[PDB]
């Protein structure tokens, strides 16, 4: 999908995140909450307070999904398929919410990985969201 | 803008610890590094090849730390953000011709700056009034526009 | 909004053509089938599921019609935009929690059915006008959010 | 790229426009530029006065390319490799500005073909639009 220098970058900072995937996914839905209440319309059956047990079995979902997508870069539509089909088709998600949720995980990438979220890694991680969420969004395309 | 007492507390005590140089240079270094089409404005500087030739480059430095300079006259008056910026939208306007999108793009880089710089003290609440801030200058600037 | 003596007066004359019902019904109606994710703020609309059913729903005429309307009450008010729309803006952002950038794109489908409705006599220079009507309506929308 | 029945869509509406691709490339950059001023920047060597010369010769040439795109409909990364350079690394065109090109095509061919402009055909050919737009920025991709 991305470049190949690009690729390289992305599954290296993966392998740093390693087992911290889940609690940063979790920590960039309460970011992306509070910062942008609008999203929180998406989640009426979910208890939203900080420490929910929801919000951090949900951040833990969409963390395996990364770290998925991040072994599967060469094909992420095949991936990602069901996903797609959940966010466009049953959940209607208006596609500025992925930008959203995509600054929210990299503002929580960068206060836990500092010395490694560097401008060229910042730069490949972004490509990698924004990919992502174009083929979650890919059934409006 | 709209933000309670003691979010407005929390805002300054944070902008107390910025350093406006180094979290300036980085901010615009990190716009033009990720979003590399920013780069046809600024040609002036020379190269902008690579990360390294941008990061290390003295006039996106200065430039950056004027930047955040003026970010911090806004975090002072955020009653009156847009007679604060007033001026600096006719230049991005008229002179310029800067797509406000691109407002939006450099104060979530600036948020991600604040972010690394600062840790887990940059919280989730803390965040959440930054975006208000940052939504709230991107809007001032974009005020003179068509 | 910033318009031109000469300007306004175009506006103001393509307006006294302009169906309310049929061109309300249609912008509206291509809005959610061009941009499939607005459907989610409308299902007490019934079957939203294919073109047919979209364009030929009567709550999609009937709420067109009413977008319309509150359009031609802007283009009559166009120096004092953000009062005309400040109850409808709180009622978008409080709550209906409707994302800002929606409000550009039905006011951009807005200007292809006015196209389609009058042909050549929408010219260029006129398009023009009614995109500086379009991005004022939405601003003043986008007014009381967050 | 697109759904089959997109690609169907786009075929049949892209048959109707036949020999005026060039003219409606011409007007859709006028709207664009009246509409727009700060896309007028990327042109500085032109005459954007109406009837002007240069914008009828580069908007054949912009017609000619979605031409060109339609009948390559799988493979548009291919067929518009030297167009994603030029706009991408030679004139580092802000991608917003793709956006506001399309919105001023489909303006125009509502002007001109209204009948053929139905809902349906609208939807394939923004979606078409935007797939052309996502090549020719692929390189910030
Ligand atoms: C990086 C982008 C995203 C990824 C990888 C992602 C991933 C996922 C996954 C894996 C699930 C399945 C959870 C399960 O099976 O229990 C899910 C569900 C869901 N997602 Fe996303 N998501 C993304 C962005 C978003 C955004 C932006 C929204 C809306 C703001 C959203 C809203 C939802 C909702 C409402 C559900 C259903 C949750 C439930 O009912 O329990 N997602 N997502
Ligand atoms: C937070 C948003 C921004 C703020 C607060 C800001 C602030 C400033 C300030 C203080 C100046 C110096 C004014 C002077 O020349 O006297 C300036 C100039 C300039 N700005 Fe921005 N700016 C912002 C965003 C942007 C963006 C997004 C771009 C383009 C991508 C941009 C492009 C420029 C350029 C090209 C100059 C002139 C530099 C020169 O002297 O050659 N600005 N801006
Ligand atoms: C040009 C921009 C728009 C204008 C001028 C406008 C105007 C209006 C008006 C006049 C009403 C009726 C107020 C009432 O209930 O008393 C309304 C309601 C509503 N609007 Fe909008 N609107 C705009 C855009 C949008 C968009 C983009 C969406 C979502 C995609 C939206 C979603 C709704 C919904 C769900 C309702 C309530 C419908 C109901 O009664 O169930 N609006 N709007
Ligand atoms: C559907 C999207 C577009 C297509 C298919 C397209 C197509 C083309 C083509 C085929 C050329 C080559 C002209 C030649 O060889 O003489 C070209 C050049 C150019 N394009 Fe685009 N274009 C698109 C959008 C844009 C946008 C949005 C901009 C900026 C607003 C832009 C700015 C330019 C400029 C400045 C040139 C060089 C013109 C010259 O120096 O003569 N294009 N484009």
């Amino acid at each position: 999908v991305l470049s190949a220098a690009d690729k390289t970058n992305v599954k290296a900072a993966w392998s740093k995140v390693g087992g911290h995937a889940g609690e940063y996914g979790a920590e960039a839905l309460e970011r992306m909450f509070l910062g942008f209440p609008t999203t929180k319309t998406y989640f009426p059956h979910f208890d939203l307070s900080h420490g929910s047990a929801q919000v951090k079995a949900h951040g833990k979902k969409v963390g395996d999904a990364l770290t998925l997508a991040v072994g599967h870069l060469d094909d992420l539509p095949g991936a990602l398929s069901d996903l797609s089909n959940l966010h466009a088709h049953k959940l209607r998600v208006d596609p500025v919410n992925f930008k959203l949720l995509s600054h929210c995980l990299l503002s929580t990438l960068a206060v836990h990985l500092p010395n490694d979220f560097t401008p060229a890694v910042h730069a490949s991680l972004d490509k990698f969201l924004s990919s992502v969420s174009t083929v979650l969004t890919s059934k409006y395309r | 803008v709209q933000l309670s007492g003691e979010e407005k507390a929390a805002v300054l005590a944070l902008w107390d610890k910025v350093n406006e140089e180094e979290v300036g240079g980085e901010a615009l270094g990190r716009l033009l590094v990720v979003y590399p089409w920013t780069q046809r404005f600024f040609d002036s500087f020379g190269d902008l090849s690579n990360p390294g030739a941008v990061m290390g480059n003295p006039k996106v430095k200065a430039h950056g730390k004027k930047v955040l300079h003026s970010f911090g006259e806004g975090v002072h008056h955020l009653d009156n953000l847009k007679g604060t910026f007033a001026a600096l939208s006719e230049l991005h306007c008229d002179k310029l011709h800067v797509d406000p999108e691109n407002f939006r793009l450099l104060g979530n880089v600036l948020v991600v700056v604040l972010a690394r710089h600062f840790g887990k003290d940059f919280t989730p609440e803390l965040q959440a009034s930054y975006q208000k801030v940052v939504a709230g200058v991107a809007n001032a600037l974009a005020h003179k526009y068509h």
